[PDB]
């Protein structure tokens, strides 16, 4: 029997994995090691403590994180999203719309 | 095994009043400019905790066994390094294991398995007065290890790494919890300015390493190392002399705490909310300065 | 200054003081 | 109230969505995602009036 | 009027994971030649090394083999702390009680 848990004791190691390339400023799909979410990566400008991997907010959400490998802190930041609204001038004088 | 000091005598505890002393950072997640609440062990504000003391002015041979119950908080404040490393334990029999730390200057050496102990654990080293210079003379504070299980070697530890007698700049704060079969140790180093007693300061813990072994630990003591010189003669087994030595022994309870983070992720303020009716307003509000109002 | 705002109006915006994006959440 | 309402069990196994997602399979990984359905959506109803 | 939502969808998926080139021992655990007593049960820790998860399910075969909690063809990419190994010889109609 293999036993294991999870949110039982702090880990950078974990188990087995394999690593890729790391890419800024777009909103990508990344995976560091048990922490998984989509954003946009840039480089950080808050200072750290040597113990202190993650970062988080007042709402208690990821907004930063460190590099398992170069261990610098590089921010994480959601892509835009919104929503549209249509202008029209009715159906009724023309045809054109306005897209916001 | 070892030898057996003299001078037994049964002394009453002395106690001195913790003053916001004994505050860690609960997990290694980076927080600015917020005010979290953690439901973790911790050691409440406000309490006595006693002063157990090793003075030759009788010899105060001072090191009794002392319980273990979920935590430890040990403040030992000297500027010899009379201190070494701490033990633990459950029955100290080698029929279970027993874990031992050594804080000498090659490195922090850690023994888990089992050993059988000597009645009157002790630790002295034989130093020359011929030779102008210092060594390790007698290792004796276990009688061997049948079988083990765990080992673990660290850095060389942190210390003043001078001896000089002086004024009282050193002191060394450590927590010693452990639960589900994981051992943690937390730490800091902060330099004193004052002669006696708690200082009345504020400053938070940093982990320092997890230990993962899954025994039972209830049983707790302290090694001494102590020297022996030629200014005392007679026998070797009271011919020494121990200087000035003390540390602080406290207790870890479940409690509520409100922590204050700076913009630099340390914790620089923190409150208890079961201790007064305003400080568990405080806590019920998630905020300082409370003003007027029912 | 600021073309329209008599100086009470200016104490009483400066004297009442107060936001990241989250998931879902617009203003 | 209403972000921090998002992390909660509601009586489920975790209160992420991919955590369930990816360490269990839709068969049984429906009944915790529709509890976390339920609880969002009253949550939201009561912010709503 | 409004009519829908404006998302932006994510482009890579880049992973990381610190190189570590270590081989978890499963010789020990799957493949010892001497095993201990069900009362005597052995406890190894497992980390510092990458798992070599594939082989242990493509190239052996289990007369039982189920999991709980974890589906166990999502077992590739998720990694745990401090994997415990257990290795107890027990009568094979007792097997089916070692289970939460
Ligand atoms: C606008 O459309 C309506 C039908 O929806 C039509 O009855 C009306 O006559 C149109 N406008 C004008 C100015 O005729
Ligand atoms: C005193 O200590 C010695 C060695 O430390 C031990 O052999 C002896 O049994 C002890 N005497 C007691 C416990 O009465
Ligand atoms: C101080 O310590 C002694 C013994 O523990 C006793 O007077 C009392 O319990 C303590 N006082 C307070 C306020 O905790
Ligand atoms: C010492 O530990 C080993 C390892 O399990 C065990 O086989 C042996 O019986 C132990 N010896 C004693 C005296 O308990
Ligand atoms: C630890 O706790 C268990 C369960 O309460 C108890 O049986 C055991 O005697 C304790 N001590 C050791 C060394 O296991
Ligand atoms: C936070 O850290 C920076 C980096 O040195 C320092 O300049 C700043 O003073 C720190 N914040 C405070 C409140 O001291
Ligand atoms: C990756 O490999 C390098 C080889 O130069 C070595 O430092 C170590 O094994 C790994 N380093 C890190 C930071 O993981």
């Amino acid at each position: 029997v293999l036993s294991f848990e999870l949110l039982h004791a702090p880990a950078t190691v974990c188990g087995p994995k394999k690593s890729t390339n790391l890419v800024k400023n777009k909103c990508v799909n990344f995976n560091f090691n048990g922490l998984t979410g989509t954003g946009v990566l840039t480089e950080s400008n808050k200072k750290f403590l040597p113990f202190q991997q993650f970062g988080r907010d007042i709402a208690d959400t990821t907004d930063a994180v460190r590099d398992p490998q170069t261990l610098e802190i590089l921010d994480i930041t959601p892509c835009s999203f919104g929503g549209v609204s249509v202008i029209t001038p009715g159906t009724n004088t023309s045809n054109q719309v306005a897209v916001l | 095994q070892c030898v057996n000091l003299t001078t037994r005598t049964q002394l009453p505890p002395a106690y001195t009043n913790s003053f916001t002393r004994g505050v860690y950072y609960p997990d290694k997640v980076f927080r600015s400019s917020v005010l979290h609440s953690t439901q973790d062990l911790f050691l409440p504000f406000f309490s006595n905790v006693t002063w157990f003391h090793a003075i030759h002015v009788t010899k105060r041979f001072d090191n009794p066994v002392l319980p273990f119950n979920d935590g430890v908080y040990f403040a030992s404040t000297e500027k010899s390094n009379i201190i070494r490393g701490w033990i633990f334990g459950t029955t100290l029999d080698s029929k279970t294991q027993s874990l031992l730390i050594v804080n000498n200057a090659t490195n922090v050496v850690i023994k888990v398995c089992e050993f059988q102990f000597c009645n009157d654990p002790f630790l002295g080293v034989y130093y020359h007065k011929n030779n102008k210079s210092w060594m390790e003379s007698e290792f004796r504070v276990y009688s061997s290890a049948n079988n083990c299980t765990f080992e673990y070697v660290s850095q060389p530890f942190l210390m003043d790494l001078e001896g000089k007698q002086g004024n009282f700049k050193n002191l060394r704060e450590f927590v010693f919890k452990n639960i589900d079969g994981y051992f943690k140790i937390y730490s800091k180093h902060t330099p004193i300015n004052l002669v006696r007693d708690l200082p009345q300061g504020f400053s938070a813990l940093e982990p320092l390493v997890d230990l993962p072994i899954g025994i039972n630990i209830t049983r707790f003591q302290t090694l001494l190392a102590l020297h022996r010189s030629y200014l005392t003669p007679g026998d070797s087994s009271s011919g020494w002399t121990a200087g000035a030595a003390a540390y602080y022994v406290g207790y870890l309870q479940p409690r509520t705490f409100l922590l204050k983070y700076n913009e630099n992720g340390t914790i620089t303020d923190a409150v208890d909310c079961a201790l007064d009716p305003l400080s568990e307003t405080k806590c019920t509000l998630k905020s300082f300065t409370v003003e007027k109002g029912i | 200054k600021p073309s329209k705002r008599s100086p009470i109006e200016d104490l009483l915006f400066n004297k009442v003081t107060l936001a990241q994006k989250f998931n879902g959440l617009t203003v | 109230t209403l972000v921090k309402q998002l992390s909660s069990n509601f009586g489920a196994i975790s209160s992420v969505l991919n955590d369930i997602l990816s360490r269990l399979d839709p068969p049984e990984a429906e009944v915790q995602i529709d509890r976390l359905i339920t609880g969002r959506l009253q949550s939201l109803q009561t912010y709503v009036t | 009027y409004q009519t829908s939502n404006f998302r932006v969808q994510p482009t890579e998926s880049i992973v990381r994971f610190p190189n570590i080139t270590n081989l978890c021992p499963f010789g020990e655990v799957f493949n010892a030649t001497r095993f201990a007593s069900v009362y005597a049960w052995n406890r190894k820790r497992i980390s510092n090394c990458v798992a070599d998860y594939s082989v242990l399910y493509n190239s052996a075969s289990f007369s039982t083999f189920k999991c709980y909690g974890v589906s166990p063809t999502k077992l590739n990419d998720l990694c745990f702390t401090n994997v415990y190994a257990d290795s107890f010889v027990i009568r094979g109609d007792e097997v089916r009680q070692i289970a939460p």
